[PDB]
């Protein structure tokens, strides 16, 4: 407590954040990538590792095959996650894992074996004293100052909407949808090939992601905006590539995020995000509908596109009943909020009963996490 | 002006009929008071009483009182619309005169010969 | 997997030419279609409910031909004239037929105090329409209906003289008309009163059919005398709000405005560290 | 999971599936353990039972909008009858939405809803409540077959063993005037000292019971016997074409975890309704339908 | 000008149609007074109404 602070480690699908509990800012945020060399190294004395992890891997993008250990919110390479956790504990923070508790976040709906494997890895090798698993979407509402409301989360893995009612996650009304930032980046490639610019390797995917981050916005009205873009060239902007070339994105700036609202562009038969949130509220009982319409919180990396707030408000107004209290509450720091909620939750004195001791794990195997943490 | 001309004329034509109307109305109220003096009939075979007639008379007076101001506003706006228009007309005509005369003198091109 | 369609399509349309109170009447008659579809009375479009928008401008709202009552929405309604000419067409790519409006047109020419006319073709009401002495008030609901007028129907009313006989047989003050062999027609100043009378007369007809079957004769039944039978809420105001509220709870985007709130909404438990809400 | 928001409707009678979809959302056991300074365990349990009875009455179609009322007794030391508030539909009724009023109609508990109760509609139940201290549950129902049975001269006929199980039937003639206190006196006269089923002519069918299960049993037997009579009296056309069962001979020959005489149907339909997802919280006589696997 | 006078036609016919409805409503009900004095009083009231309607026949 006083002597040692619990480690708050947020394992997002695209980025990984780490810091100490009770602190405002995470100490280290880095991409969750692992790269392996693809070319023969002929310089004898310059020093080449077998694999590069994190920011060191992203510095040398040209000579590596970048691989993501987390795929669609599901871990597909567990020793790769051992590497990313080793890099987090030893290099970024320079603290031993055996002397501090750790806090882990997770998707609202994950397989049981995934939780068991995380617990087994965290106790067996790192020998951490105490650990706890929390739902990613719950901690955002704690960071919001709220205990009742609907939380929409969208990262690089998957986009899900949950309702929370005085700290209770309703399991039936949690809805999932496969519209993440990675799919938007792939669609950005697919629409960039029209102008004449071709990107094909995993190195250029980071360039396309940076283009998506820096030059995109959400149209309030799609049909008017297409006519506006066809009429004039005032919407066009120029981006300057790492090799010195200059591209003109032009029309596609409001075509990249539009796959969120109309998933038929990507070939998916599912409904839009607004319909997903509307159906998520529709599945709950009547009594809590009024405080779900009157209380909506946006979170996640994808939700920082400019103009997403007004478009979201209009699209959820179009589906809501008449004279209904509708408001969207989007904090400016909405994709650092999960770490903030984790540090807040670890800061409390009544939270210290949540910790799982080493003796408890040694007695009850890796299956104790589900009984101890509901 | 001419529509609002003739509408002012038939408004003061309507006041002459209003004089006949109030003469008939006070004749009727005197006859009704004469009827009311003997054994007090209110209205033996008709819905109409004195106070209903007074009410509709006041109502008509209120509406003509409003409509005289309405016509005053209309005629004021119409005359205010011609005044700046016919100010504009003479300035436009002087504009035409000077521009055609000066451009015709320069169109002759005799300045380069006589010097 | 669902029949559920948002009954309010006024915001997504953002077009057309509307009156100052038209967009509420559209939603109200669309809701009337939804209720008559849900009870199983009608499924196939035969120009059942007609509404007058304004006393002076006429421009009566009817359903398009070809769209079943389940699929009718607010923007799909068609504003026609008294003769059958198209005043305004909504977003409905269907051929326009105003033949069924002719049944309501002379009633519009007869009584102005009615705005809503509801015609039925249910088997019970059509059996009562074929029932030669008409509705026998042997039940409480038939007593609640009121007085009736009976009119012979030859199936056509384009003729200039048939209209005179229709408005003769309707009478000056009668809000229920029974056409022989052609079901029933209900007449109301508001859609609420007309819907209430439709429901009550349908229940009375359903009672009467079973009664005439089971008794086998008039003498086996009892009939209470019409002379013996002989804040403020309007005749259909109270029930129709409950129906609209229940459809709102299910999820239909009913545009009907509620006169009084449902729940008290006790003030919730407030924290100061809230981010201030809304997107402004 | 994998279930539509609203259930697809039948060609006829969309009210059944529609109220099913509404009950999927709204639980009838609205109470979850909040503060209740006036509630008792028996009062809360009877509130849940009454809400479930309202939803079951809506589910079979034994309902004519909101013009019928069902009242129960809290069985406190003074008055306190529970009634639905005036205005809410039967599929909207929850446990906390029910309104406790007095015998003369004074609202002692306004409940969770702002809608007041109908003062005129409670006098019919108040006449029965003042008539008998034994009665505790009064159900007023309106089905078309029952209305057709009430509209005929002869009334109910002993043609089925279920009508014989009904026993003596009190008949109340349609005055149609609502003359208040003498109307109450005439109800007391026609109902008699002991009776199970009342038929209020040309308007409705009334069941009275010491418990909710008893009233449900009586009204179910009455409705089913009425719709038995409807077809056969139509086809007969006279006494020369109808066999009448002898009441006395048939009744003489025919006659804790243990069930009551009317708890079986109530518990079976409660099992059905909880399998639907209404989560009524009713105390079952046996918690499981079958033995747990070993 | 002709569209203006058509809209005046609509506004003028509105009152006429409402009045036709209103005297339809009041001639619909029948309540004769008891005995010959009240009967003939109702008769002369009817003649008053009949003389009243001929005034608006001109407006029609
Ligand atoms: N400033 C920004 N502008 C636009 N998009 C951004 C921005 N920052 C992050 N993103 C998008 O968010 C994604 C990262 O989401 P992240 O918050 O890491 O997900 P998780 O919740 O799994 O941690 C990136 O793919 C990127 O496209």
């Amino acid at each position: 407590d006083d002597d040692i602070a619990a480690l708050v480690v947020d394992n997002g699908s695209g980025m990984c954040k780490a810091g100490f509990a009770g602190d405002d800012a995470p100490r280290a945020v880095f991409p969750s990538i692992v790269g392996r060399p693809r070319h023969q190294g002929v310089m004898v004395g310059m020093g080449q590792k077998d694999s590069y992890v994190g920011d060191e891997a992203q510095s040398k993008r040209g000579i590596l095959t970048l691989k993501y250990p987390i795929e669609h919110g599901i871990v597909t390479n567990w020793d790769d996650m051992e590497k990313i956790w080793h890099h987090t504990f030893y290099n970024e923070l320079r603290v031993a894992p055996e002397e501090h508790p750790v806090l882990l976040t997770e998707a609202p709906l994950n397989p049981k074996a995934n939780r068991e494997k995380m617990t087994q890895i965290m106790f067996e090798t790192f020998n951490t004293p105490a650990m706890y698993v929390a739902i990613q979407a719950v901690l955002s509402l704690y960071a919001s100052g709220r205990t009742t409301g609907i939380v929409m989360d969208s990262g690089d893995g998957v986009t899900h909407t949950v309702p929370i009612y005085e700290g209770y996650a309703l399991p039936h009304a949690i809805l999932r949808l496969d519209l993440a930032g990675r799919d938007l980046t792939d669609y950005l490639m697919k629409i960039l090939t029209e102008r004449g610019y071709s990107f094909t390797t995993t190195a250029e995917r980071e360039i396309v992601r940076d283009i998506k981050e820096k030059l995109c916005y959400v149209a309030l009205d799609f049909e008017q905006e297409m006519a506006t873009a066809a009429s004039s060239s005032s919407l066009e902007k120029s981006y300057e590539l790492p090799d010195g070339q200059v591209i003109t994105i032009g029309n596609e700036r409001f075509r990249c995020p539009e796959a969120l609202f109309q998933p038929s562009f990507l070939g998916m038969e599912s409904c839009g995000i607004h319909e997903t949130t509307f159906n998520s509220i529709m599945k709950c009982d009547v009594d809590i509908r009024k405080d779900l319409y009157a209380n909506t919180v946006l979170s996640g990396g994808t939700t920082m596109y400019p103009g997403i707030a007004d478009r979201m408000q209009k699209e959820i107004t179009a589906l809501a009943p008449s004279t209904m209290k509708i408001k969207i509450i989007a904090p400016p720091e909405r994709k650092y909020s999960v770490w903030i909620g984790g540090s807040i939750l670890a800061s409390l004195s009544t939270f210290q009963q949540m910790w799982i001791s080493k003796q408890e794990y040694d007695e009850s195997g890796p299956s104790i996490v589900h009984r101890k943490c509901f | 002006l001419d529509a609002i001309r003739q509408l002012q004329k038939d408004h003061e034509a309507f006041l002459s009929s209003l004089a006949r109307a109030q003469s008939d109305f006070n004749y009727l109220l005197e006859l009704d008071q004469q009827i009311k003096a003997l054994n007090v009939p209110s209205s033996p075979y008709t819905w109409l009483t004195v106070e209903a007639l007074e009410r509709i008379w006041k109502h008509l007076s209120d509406i003509i009182k409003e409509r005289e101001q309405e016509l005053e506003k209309e005629e004021a706006r119409q005359v205010k619309n011609f005044e700046m228009c016919q100010e504009f007309e003479q300035n436009a005509s002087a504009f035409l005169n000077w521009i055609l005369e000066t451009r015709a003198y320069f169109l002759d091109g005799s300045l380069l010969k006589e010097t | 997997f669902s029949m559920m369609t948002p009954i309010n399509d006024l915001h997504t349309a953002d077009s057309l030419n509307l009156a100052k109170g038209e967009r509420l009447m559209r939603c109200k008659i669309s809701s009337v279609y939804r209720l008559l579809d849900l009870y199983g009375w009608a499924q196939l479009s035969d120009t059942y409910v007609t509404l007058r928008v304004s006393k002076e401008q006429d421009h009566f709202l009817i359903s398009p031909k070809g769209v079943s009552c389940s699929e009718v929405t607010a923007s799909s309604l068609i504003k026609v004239n008294i003769l059958g000419e198209v005043v305004e067409k909504g977003s409905s790519c269907f051929p326009v037929d105003t033949t069924g409006f002719c049944l309501h047109s002379a009633i519009y020419a007869a009584r102005p105090d009615v705005r809503c006319i509801i015609h039925l073709h249910t088997p019970a009401t059509a059996a009562v329409s074929a029932m030669k002495w008409g509705l026998l008030p042997v039940s409480h609901n038939a007593l609640l209906v009121g007085d009736m007028a009976y009119f012979d129907f030859n199936g056509e009313m384009e003729q200039e003289a048939d209209r005179i006989n229709l408005q003769k047989c309707l009478g000056p003050t009668c809000k229920i008309l029974v056409l022989r062999n052609h079901g029933v027609v209900a007449l109301g100043d508001t859609v609420e009163e007309a819907f209430y009378k439709v429901f009550h007369l349908q229940a009375a007809c359903e009672i009467q059919v079973s009664a005439l079957s089971s008794a086998g004769g008039v003498e086996n039944l009892i009939l209470l005398e019409q002379e013996k039978h002989r804040q403020k809420s309007r005749l259909g105001e109270h029930e129709f709000e409950a129906l609209m509220r229940m459809l709102d709870n299910l999820g239909y985007r009913t545009g009907y405005p509620y006169r009084y709130p449902l729940v008290q909404e006790k003030t919730k438990h407030k924290s100061e560290v809230e981010i201030p809400a809304t997107v402004t | 999971t994998n279930v539509p928001n609203v259930y697809p409707a039948a060609p006829q009678g969309g009210m059944a599936a529609l109220n099913m979809s509404l009950g999927m959302v709204t639980p009838v056991n609205d109470l979850r353990g909040s503060d209740s300074i006036a509630y008792d365990k028996g009062e809360k349990l009877l509130r849940c039972k009454l809400a479930a009875l309202y939803r079951l009455a809506d589910l079979f179609g034994w309902s004519h909008l909101i013009y019928n009322h069902i009242t129960t007794r809290v069985s406190s030391e003074q008055e306190h009858f529970l009634i639905v508030p005036f205005g809410l539909l039967y599929s909207e009724v929850t446990a906390s939405s029910l309104v406790k009023i007095n015998l003369q109609g004074d609202v002692v508990d306004r409940g969770s809803t702002n809608l007041g109760v109908n003062q005129a509609g409670f006098t019919l139940h108040s006449a029965v409540y003042a008539a008998r201290p034994d009665v505790k549950c009064v159900v007023h129902i309106h089905t078309p077959a029952g209305a057709a049975v009430s509209a005929m001269k002869c009334g109910l006929l002993p043609i089925s063993p279920e009508a014989l199980s009904l026993g003596e039937v009190a008949y109340h003639d349609y005055h149609g005037i609502l003359v208040d206190e003498e109307e109450k006196v005439l109800i007391q006269k026609n109902l008699g000292p002991k009776s199970k089923v009342l038929i209020l002519r040309n308007h409705g069918l009334v069941s009275v019971g010491e418990s909710v299960e008893e009233a449900f049993y009586y009204i179910h037997n009455l409705v089913v016997a009425c719709e038995i009579q409807v077809r056969t009296l139509a086809s007969a056309g006279g006494p020369d074409n109808l066999v009448l069962l002898d009441p006395g001979k048939y009744k003489a020959k025919s006659r804790p975890p243990a069930w009551q005489i009317g708890e079986q149907e109530f518990e079976a339909l409660m099992r059905m309704l909880d399998n639907l997802g209404y989560r009524t919280g009713y105390p079952y006589r046996y918690p499981a339908l079958r033995e747990k696997s070993k | 000008k002709l569209e203006q006078l058509a809209r005046r036609f609509d506004r003028k016919a509105a009152m006429r149609e409402t009045w036709l409805n209103e005297n339809q409503r009041l001639v619909a009900q029948d309540n004769f007074g008891y005995d010959l004095a009240a009967v003939e009083a109702a008769k002369k009231k009817h003649e008053a109404i009949e003389t009243d309607t001929a005034a608006y026949e001109e407006r029609v």
